[PDB]
Order: structure tokens, then sequence, then C-alpha cells
């Protein structure tokens, strides 16, 4: 069976470089091109270039010209892709694929480009059936847990999956739908916990004062 | 040159669906080299059709490809649940041919009634603004299929800078949730008459708006 095996996942700081390998088996490596493609999380496939495994001749996508290198070592049926001066938006799964038709793909190599380190969140009230909530900003890494009224309020609670920002930090929001009649009498407190930074925040959410 | 695909397509089990891939007369209109790839979550793409209409050995005859003018099309007949995946069109890449992929199309095989999103837009809090920061929060939930387009406006003008949007993720009820955040300075928030979150689902766009003042 045709297979392309790629090197392991890496995390690099902005400005660094990454070199991904792609080793072929199950066919004669020099009989087909090797194409390189990447895919940012939740985004589409983006072509990077092609290498001819016989000569080593290359074609680089305009977007990467100047900082992408493709080479091959035919003695071990391996193609390499090195991407330099990494940016946060180079975070992606990098794939190699066989031939002009990309008829077999490697399993992919995840490369994350980040300088993020452990950081606790800043919590803000989202003032208000009525919808009220808590904005949990700029924490790293996951997870954050959110409870309402120390666990007393569970019905109508929706804690959204986090957004992983271009800064490398996460943010999330937790919202609760409550009867609008209770706003003036019921106290609403979200309890945010970020175990990696040992941060716990209790934030009271007051109704948006009339006048 | 770019290849344009619909962002999302859907159909019920047993039905037939078509995914389009539009290029120009110089690419799709000139060569029989358009290919289609299927990609399941967390998996590498798989070649389904190559050379516009050819199937690799082992690919179900339920998948077929065609082309008319500058548009190549993938057709899937007898939809099965396993067909739910993202699909990309692309061109042959090698020699004198430079590669290009279409933006992808999410295919949903309908397992429940289609459901419009519930959208809530929150302005920056008094606390955040006091801290010299400002974030607009657009929360999108209970939608099906799990595909949305989120855009932001400053008054009536589009704004792209400072936008962070999640990809939809499945909720416990098999409907989807997504969220979008617009970061501004407190001055940008107070200098505009309004900011809007626009959510498009299945060709239906709802726009939520918040203003820094009551008058």
């Amino acid at each position: 069976q045709v297979q392309l095996v790629q090197s392991g996942a890496e995390v690099k700081k902005p400005g660094a470089s990454v070199k991904v390998s792609c080793k072929a088996s199950g066919y004669t490596f020099t009989s087909s091109y090797i194409n390189w493609v990447r895919q940012a999380p939740g985004q589409g496939l983006e072509w990077m270039g092609t290498i001819n495994p016989v000569s080593g001749s290359t074609s680089y996508a305009q977007k990467f010209q100047g900082r992408v290198t493709m080479t091959r070592d035919t003695s071990i049926s391996t193609a390499y892709m090195e991407l330099s001066r990494l940016r946060s938006d180079d975070t992606a799964v990098y794939y190699c694929a066989r031939g002009g038709w990309f008829d077999y793909w490697g399993q992919g190599t995840l490369v994350t480009v980040s300088s993020a380190s452990t950081k606790g969140p800043s919590v803000f009230p989202l003032a208000p059936t009525a919808a009220l909530g808590c904005l949990v900003k700029d924490y790293f890494p996951e997870p954050v847990t959110v409870s309402w009224n120390s666990g007393a309020l569970t019905s109508g609670v929706h804690t959204f999956p986090a957004v992983l920002q271009s800064s490398g930090l996460y943010s999330l929001s937790s919202v609760v739908t409550v009867p609008s009649s209770s706003l003036g009498t019921q106290t609403y407190i979200c309890n945010v916990n970020h175990k990696p930074s040992n941060t716990k925040v209790d934030k009271k959410v007051e109704p948006k004062s009339e006048f | 040159s770019a290849l344009t695909q619909p962002a999302s397509v859907s159909g019920s089990p047993g039905q037939s669906i078509t995914i389009s891939c539009t290029g120009t007369s110089s690419d799709v209109g000139s060569y029989n080299y358009v290919n289609w790839y299927q990609q399941h979550p967390g998996k590498a793409p798989k070649l389904m059709i190559y050379g516009v209409s050819k199937r690799p050995s082992g690919v179900s005859n339920r998948f077929s490809g065609s082309k008319s003018g500058n548009t190549a099309s993938l057709t899937i007949s007898g939809l099965q649940a396993e067909d739910e995946a993202d699909y990309y069109c692309g061109t042959f890449a090698g020699g004198s041919y430079y590669g290009v992929f279409g933006g992808g199309t999410k295919l949903t095989v309908l397992g429940q009634p289609k459901a419009a999103p519930s959208v809530t837009l929150f302005p920056p809090s008094s606390e955040e603004l006091q801290a010299n920061k400002a974030t607009l929060v657009c929360l999108i939930s209970d939608f099906y299929p799990g595909a949305v387009t989120v855009a932001w406006k400053a008054d009536s003008s589009p704004v792209k800078a400072g936008v962070e949007t999640t990809t939809p993720s499945k909720q416990s009820n098999n409907k989807y949730a997504a969220s979008s955040y617009l970061s501004l300075t407190p001055e940008q928030w107070k200098s505009h008459r309004s900011y809007s979150c626009q959510v498009t689902h299945e060709g239906s766009t709802v726009e939520k708006t918040v203003a820094p003042t009551e008058a």
C-alpha cells in the first residue's frame, strides 16, 4: 500500500523555522512528484509547492517564496519542507501528497506558532426572558470552567467553546437565560476557574441600570 | 487564480447533491485537471475524483464528477451518513502547473430538522471600558446545519481587523454553537453610532446591533 509518513507535531516561537519530513513507502519514490499543502485550524487547504524527486527541482507558491525550502533525499525516499520566519498565522497542519493528483496524503504534521505561556483570565460581566453572562478573556492554556451561583444555577446555562485568538490566548463566554422578572431581585454571580494558572474569579452580573 | 465553492451544502439520506467549483476560462475552462477531495474531521484528505470525472479504484460509484464551462461539479448520489465531511476541489500541481484549491464546502447529511441560529450581541462592559479595553461579543447557538458566516460592521462599513471567530462545534443536542469577538479601543467604540454582528445561515442573514449611547 502507498503511504506517506510525516514527522511529529512541533510548537515553535514566532521567528523560528520548522522542517517537516515526508517518507514514502509502497511505491518507487522517484516516480511521482511530492506536493506540499497546509491547512490552518478550521480553514481550507492551501497549496505550498511541488518537488520533483528525481532532480530535486522545485516550484514554490507565490505566498511563501522567500522563506520556504523543499528538498529530498532519494537514498531514504524522503521529502522535506522547511518554513522559516514563522508567524502566528503559519499555525497549521502541514501535509505532503503524492503526484500531481495528490492521490495519497501524509497524515499531516501539526505546527503551532506561539509564544503563549500560562496566564489567568480577566473576567467581565455581560449585563442583561433575559440573557446575561461573563466574558472570560485572554487565558492560556485550556480549560476554563464556569459555574453560576456556585453551582445553584444550571438551567439555561450555555458556556461556549473558547476562541483561540491570533495573540495565542483563549477567550470564552458563558451565558445564562433567566426569567426577566427575576433581574431586580435575583443575584447572578459567575464562578470562573482556570486550574493551570490557579486563578478563580467570582463576578457579579448586575442588570444594565435604567437611567 | 481562485476556485470558488459554496460554503455549505446539505441533503437528506438517499438524496443526490451537487457541489460546484468555479474558476475562470484560463484554468477550469481550459484543462481536464479538476480533482475532488473528501476530508473527515481530524483526518487527512482523500482523493475522490481526479481529471474532472475519473474515480480511483475503490471509490464508490455514488461519487461522480463533471464540468461545464468554468465550473466543475462533484455529484454524490444516494447520500449516506458517512458522506458528511468537507469537500475540496483543486487542480493538478506539478511541472508547469501551479496548485490551487477551492475554499471547501461543508456537506451535512441531514439527521434532524434545519434550525436557525439564536444570536446575542453584547456591547463592551462598563468594567472593560474602564480597564481601557473593549470587546463586542456575538454568541451564535442552536443552528443546524453547522455552517455559518459571521461578519462585522462599524456603522454601515465592513470591519475585518480585530475579529476572532470560532468554527462551529456540536452542542449536546447535535445542533451547533459558534462565537465571534470584535476587539476595539474604547475610543473606536464611542466614535461610531453603532457596531453590528451579521450572521448568515442557509442564505438567511440576521444583523444584531449595539450602540454606545441611548441618544
